[PDB]
């Protein structure tokens, strides 16, 4: 499954 | 031995129109999932057997983490220009790949998350999975502003835990193709060039996992230099081809020996053109 | 801005005996950026259902994709892979060969 894109942006 | 991977692209479009978001996943050299942000109602798609029966909750759950990963990446491809100080007229790529690997004894080895700009290394996380290496000033921000929310922690605990509970679930539920290696199947063929030369053509076809190495000796001696050695690609079945190729002389076909490594054989192959 | 040219190979997915059903691959690597065009060739015409694979790319960035449709080879039939990308000044066309 995918990473949960709680992870931030660039 | 094992290893889950997942690959994102995101692609601006110059002025208007947003960005192209394409992501796919990955067990080895077998595709299961597809995100596709230019699809009519885009949601993630199996393209493997062993997903495809998941449960609707578990791809609605991907649906809605790929579509916000898109608009993650929307806002991150502006900061991007920003940080390069280009204009909007310009179309511009962000890559990213992640996701760990098992070894020989089933369990954990390694986790790893790189990131790409234009095709270039932009940043990535250590192999101890605590902090970034910076391939430039820009990207330093990118880590300092990833160090502001110690995103660091997160990415560990995904690639130390759920990727690798998850990768051997999906190995499990495909362990009828996923853990069964499939040998190359070999041969030699001639090909004349002139009376006095011929090309030896070394095959292998259908097998998996990919990683294989062919190889042509002369008397027993590594004839590298002169090998024509295609790229291993997809048959289009899942499986995988090689070839290797070297132009000899006529009526010294039988010096020649190809030499084949691969998973599902119990010992590297030779073989010789049998006219 | 990294420009790398797409490798091309066109080659069957099972070694080509005429007249039995079959599948032409056209394997596109290397290439970056990843906008790119790819058609199959039939006697230089284009092929109309031709499917492709999910954008994906090597350890070194670079992208590859797969393009591929069922076809019947034949002892007269030609056929090839025609690819255009930035990098290209024209459209580069590779011939399949059934030894290769």
């Amino acid at each position: 499954i995918l990473k949960e894109p709680v992870h931030g942006v660039y | 031995s094992h290893s889950m991977r997942y690959f994102y692209t995101a692609v601006s479009r110059p002025g208007r129109g947003e960005p192209r978001f394409i992501a796919v996943g990955y067990v080895d050299d077998t595709q299961f999932v597809r995100f596709d942000s230019d699809a009519a109602s885009p949601r993630g798609e199996p393209r493997a057997p062993w997903v495809e029966q998941e449960g609707p909750e578990y791809w609605d759950r991907e649906t809605q983490k790929y579509k916000r990963q898109a608009q993650a990446d929307r806002v991150s491809l502006r900061n991007l220009r920003g940080y390069y100080n280009q204009s909007e007229a310009g179309s511009h790529t962000l890559q990213r790949m992640y996701g760990c690997d098992l070894g020989p004894d089933g369990r954990l080895l390694r986790g790893y998350d790189q990131s790409a700009y234009d095709g270039k290394d932009y940043i990535a996380l250590n192999e101890d999975l605590r902090s970034w290496t910076a391939a430039d000033t820009a990207a330093q921000i990118t880590q300092r502003k990833w160090e502001a929310a110690r995103e660091a922690e997160q990415w560990r605990a995904y690639l130390e835990g759920t990727c690798v509970e998850w990768l051997r679930r999906y190995l499990e539920n495909g362990k009828e193709t996923l853990q069964r290696a499939e040998h190359p199947k070999t041969h030699v063929t001639h090909h004349p060039v002139s009376d006095h030369e011929a090309t030896l053509r070394c095959w292998a076809l259908g097998f998996y996992p990919a990683e294989i190495t062919l190889t042509w000796q002369r008397d027993g001696e590594d004839q590298t230099q002169d090998t024509e050695l295609v790229e291993t690609r997809p048959a289009g079945d899942g499986t995988f081809q090689k070839w290797a190729a070297v132009v000899v002389p006529s009526g010294e076909e039988q010096r020649y020996t190809c030499h084949v490594q691969h998973e599902g054989l119990p010992e590297p192959l030779t073989l010789r053109w049998e006219p | 801005m990294i420009q790398r040219t797409p490798k091309i190979q066109v080659y069957s997915r099972h070694p080509a005996e005429n007249g039995k059903s079959n599948f032409l691959n056209c394997y596109v690597s290397g290439f970056h950026p990843s906008d790119i065009e790819v058609d199959l060739l039939k006697n230089g015409e284009r092929i109309e259902k031709v499917e492709h694979s999910d954008l994906s790319f090597s350890k070194d960035w670079s992208f590859y994709l797969l393009y591929y449709t069922e076809f019947t080879p034949t002892e007269k039939d030609e056929y090839a892979c025609r690819v255009n990308h930035v990098t290209l000044s024209q459209p580069k066309i590779v011939k399949w060969d059934r030894d290769m």
